[PDB]
Order: C-alpha cells, then sequence, then structure tokens
C-alpha cells in the first residue's frame, strides 16, 4: 500500500504544578508531526504557529463563546480531570523488587558485571546506587535508563563493572517515593 | 468522579 | 511541573482510523474502542473510581475527520513522511527458566500510527495470550506502542518480534533468547 497518507492530531493539554495552584491549559491542533495552531492559557487567544494555522486561529479568535470555553478549561478541564483522577495517578505509588546477579562484559571471561534490576515501579523517579564493602562506586556505572513497560510500571537495570574478590560485599541501593527508607540487597562473592 | 471531555475545534470550510 | 494530562486524539486518511485517549505522565488512562464505542480502562482497577462518556470521543473524532480534509486541501495535498520505528525487546522481569516471565516488544518514533506486528516462537507466529495497547503519544508527536507474550523461559525457545511499517524496507526483526 504506496497509497499517501494524511494525519490530523488535536492534544488537549493540562498542565499541572503545585498540585492544582497554577494550571496551564494547550489546546493543540497539528498536520502529520507539525503543529500548526494552538491556544495557550497564558495568551487567552488561538495563535498560529505556522502560516498554515494562520485561517484556524483567525476563524476561533473571532468566536468569543469559542474562546471562553477554551479560557475556563483549566477550571472545567484540567483541574476537574485532575480531582477524577488524582487518586489512582497523582497518588498512585509501587515499590520495586530488586534483584542482583552477576553478568559478564564479554563471553568467555569470568564474571565481571555486577546486575541491579530493579523491577515494577511507579512513578518513574529513582536512584539507584552501587556499594562496595559500604563505599559508593561511582566508577563504571552503567545502565539501561528508566525503561517504561506500558503497564504503569517501570524498571531499570543499573551494572557495576567489578572483578569481584573474595569477602567482597557489594550493595545495590534504590531510593524512591514509595520508599520510607533506601532499599538494599546485598550480593556475596 | 467523571472524565471530561475537551472539545475539538471546528475548521472553517 | 509535577505533572501532565493530555487527551491526545488522531484521525488518519484514507485507512479512516481514529483514536482517542487519556496519558497521565507518558502512561496511558485509558482509550475509547470506537467500534464498540466503549470506553477501556488501561487497568481495570481505573474504571472503579472513574467513568467517561465514550460518546464524546465521537464527537471529536468526527470533527477531527473534517478538519483534516480541510488540512489536507490547505496544504495543498501534503502527504506525511513515514518515519520508520525504533523497536526494543526486553523481558518484564529477571529470567529465570520455567518461571512465568512475559516479553514485551517496544515500538518508539513512528509515524504514521499504522504497523504489523507479530511474536514469533522459533521462527513460528503465536498469539495465544498476547496483548497490546493503542498507539500512544510522543512529545515529538510521532508514536508508540507495546506489544505483549506471556511466556515460559526455556532453553529451547527463542523468540522474535516482527514488526512492519510503510517506512521500513523490510519487516524489522528484533531477538530475544534465554541468556
Ligand atoms: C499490515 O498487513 C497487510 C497484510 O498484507 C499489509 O498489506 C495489504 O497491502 C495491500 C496493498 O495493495 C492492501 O490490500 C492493503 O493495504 C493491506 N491489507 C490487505 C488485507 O491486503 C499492510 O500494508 C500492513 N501494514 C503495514 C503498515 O505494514
Ligand atoms: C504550593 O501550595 C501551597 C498550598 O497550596 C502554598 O502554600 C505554597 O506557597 C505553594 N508554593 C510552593 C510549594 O512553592
Ligand atoms: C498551495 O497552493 C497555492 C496555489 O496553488 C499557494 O498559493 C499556496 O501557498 C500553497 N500552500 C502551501 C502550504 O504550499
Amino acid at each position: 500500500d504506496t497509497r499517501p497518507r494524511f494525519l490530523e492530531q488535536v492534544k488537549h493539554e493540562c498542565h499541572f504544578f503545585n498540585g492544582t495552584e497554577r494550571v496551564r491549559f494547550l489546546d493543540r491542533y497539528f498536520y502529520h508531526q507539525e503543529e500548526y495552531v494552538r491556544f495557550d492559557s497564558d495568551v487567552g487567544e488561538y495563535r498560529a504557529v505556522t502560516e498554515l494555522g494562520r485561517p484556524d486561529a483567525e476563524y476561533w479568535n473571532s468566536q468569543k463563546d469559542l474562546l471562553e470555553q477554551k479560557r475556563a478549561a483549566v477550571d472545567t478541564y484540567c483541574r476537574h480531570n485532575y480531582g477524577v483522577g488524582e487518586s489512582f495517578t497523582v497518588q498512585r505509588r509501587v515499590y520495586p523488587e530488586v534483584t542482583v546477579y552477576p553478568a559478564k562484559t564479554q563471553p568467555l571471561q569470568h564474571h565481571n558485571l555486577l546486575v541491579c534490576s530493579v523491577n515494577g515501579f511507579y512513578p518513574g523517579s529513582i536512584e539507584v546506587r552501587w556499594f562496595r564493602n559500604g563505599q559508593e562506586e561511582k566508577t563504571g556505572v552503567v545502565s539501561t535508563g528508566l525503561i517504561q513497560n506500558g503497564d504503569w510500571t517501570f524498571q531499570t537495570l543499573v551494572m557495576l563493572e567489578t572483578v569481584p574478590r573474595s569477602g567482597e560485599v557489594y550493595t545495590c541501593q534504590v531510593e524512591h517515593p514509595s520508599l520510607t527508607s533506601p532499599l538494599t540487597v546485598e550480593w556475596r562473592a | 468522579g467523571v472524565y471530561a471531555t475537551r472539545s475539538s475545534a471546528v475548521r472553517l470550510r | 511541573e509535577e505533572h501532565v494530562i493530555i487527551q491526545a486524539e488522531f484521525y488518519l486518511n484514507p485507512d479512516q482510523s481514529g483514536e482517542f485517549m487519556f496519558d497521565f505522565d507518558g502512561d496511558e488512562i485509558f482509550h475509547v474502542d470506537m467500534a464498540k464505542k466503549e470506553t477501556v480502562w488501561r487497568l481495570e482497577e481505573f474504571g472503579r473510581f472513574a467513568s467517561f462518556e465514550a460518546q464524546g470521543a465521537l464527537a471529536n473524532i468526527a470533527v477531527d475527520k473534517a478538519n483534516l480534509e480541510i488540512m489536507t486541501k490547505r496544504s495543498n495535498y501534503t502527504p506525511i513522511t513515514n518515519v520508520p520505528p525504533e523497536v526494543t525487546v526486553l523481558t518484564n522481569s529477571p529470567v529465570e527458566l520455567r518461571e512465568p516471565n512475559v516479553l514485551i516488544c517496544f515500538i518508539d518514533k513512528f509515524t504514521p500510527p499504522v504497523v504489523n506486528v507479530t511474536w514469533l516462537r522459533n521462527g513460528k507466529p503465536v498469539t495465544t495470550g498476547v496483548s497490546e495497547t493503542v498507539f500512544l503519544p510522543r512529545e515529538d508527536h510521532l508514536f508508540r506502542k507495546f506489544h505483549y507474550l506471556p511466556f515460559l523461559p526455556s532453553t529451547e525457545d527463542v523468540y522474535d518480534c516482527r514488526v512492519e511499517h510503510w517506512g521500513l524496507d523490510e519487516p524489522l526483526l528484533k531477538h530475544w533468547e534465554f541468556d
């Protein structure tokens, strides 16, 4: 199917700062990937983003009733919907399960990678740190970064490049809004 | 509570 | 900002495909099944706490359809440029032999929002237990999508996620096998 495609998108966005103390509403219209006209609650009128959107900005700005609908949206739309979903979105908290296992940076070689696998947490903000015998190790640390699972949970792998010596105890430490104190998992060689 | 729909503005023909 | 809630809509010609969904900080709260005219909550618990009149989504999509016609004309029928996807396959938890896990196929950074996705087990299409999300919006106004496959890890099976998109010259296969 080589037929040309044409795509319309609309995004009605509500931006929240300090709960609902400060709210910004954006009414955004897109043709393909390009935004061509928008209503910003900071402005209170539509503005063309590209020349293509100018007729719409001018037509919509001539409709006082339409503009007042958009101007009230921070209250009637944004603050309202925030209230509706707050208990299971804003307040959603799921602790991570933390696993440590050894790995290899290159096949055949002995174990020289410690993986701290952090799974199933929400929200996304998280801090994972490695310790060797109680001392934070900041060198040789690489990660997958923050991975969205698409199902309201996240995961991340935080790896430490190291050559384990007998007696050493390694610790992966995880801080997260769902936790009241750091979660630690030890690994011994 | 009930989620509210923001509507999409009608372009002129 | 602390949080962002986005009501994201699209309509695509000539496919006559339209989507309506709500996003909270990058996760889907719900979308509307246009054919069934029903609200589909991303997690079932969501629907115990909130409701949505699906009909309102239908009205918006009708407006989006009319607007697309107008804009297509205004642009002198300038079509979308295909942007092919990036594809990643991962598991949802650390893998242990014969311990139930889930394969995730993440399809990212693409447009238009049309894709064929197939799970392959040992080179054969599998559909038992699979699930998927609708098209999820990106801040660069491309799209994201997830496909899922519950599976029982073994040394004998390999998997691939096969993705077809008009921006690809050939289908993209991303492999997974037990480490
Ligand atoms: C998804 O699957 C179908 C499987 O064939 C793809 O191809 C069809 O392509 C022909 C081209 O003339 C047309 O009949 C339709 O466009 C498709 N459907 C059918 C039933 O034939 C389709 O293009 C695939 N989509 C993508 C984006 O790869
Ligand atoms: C945030 O909200 C509280 C109460 O609603 C207010 O007292 C405070 O000044 C606000 N500003 C911040 C947190 O900077
Ligand atoms: C479309 O074509 C008309 C004349 O045919 C021209 O005036 C206009 O600038 C074109 N618009 C775009 C977006 O190319």
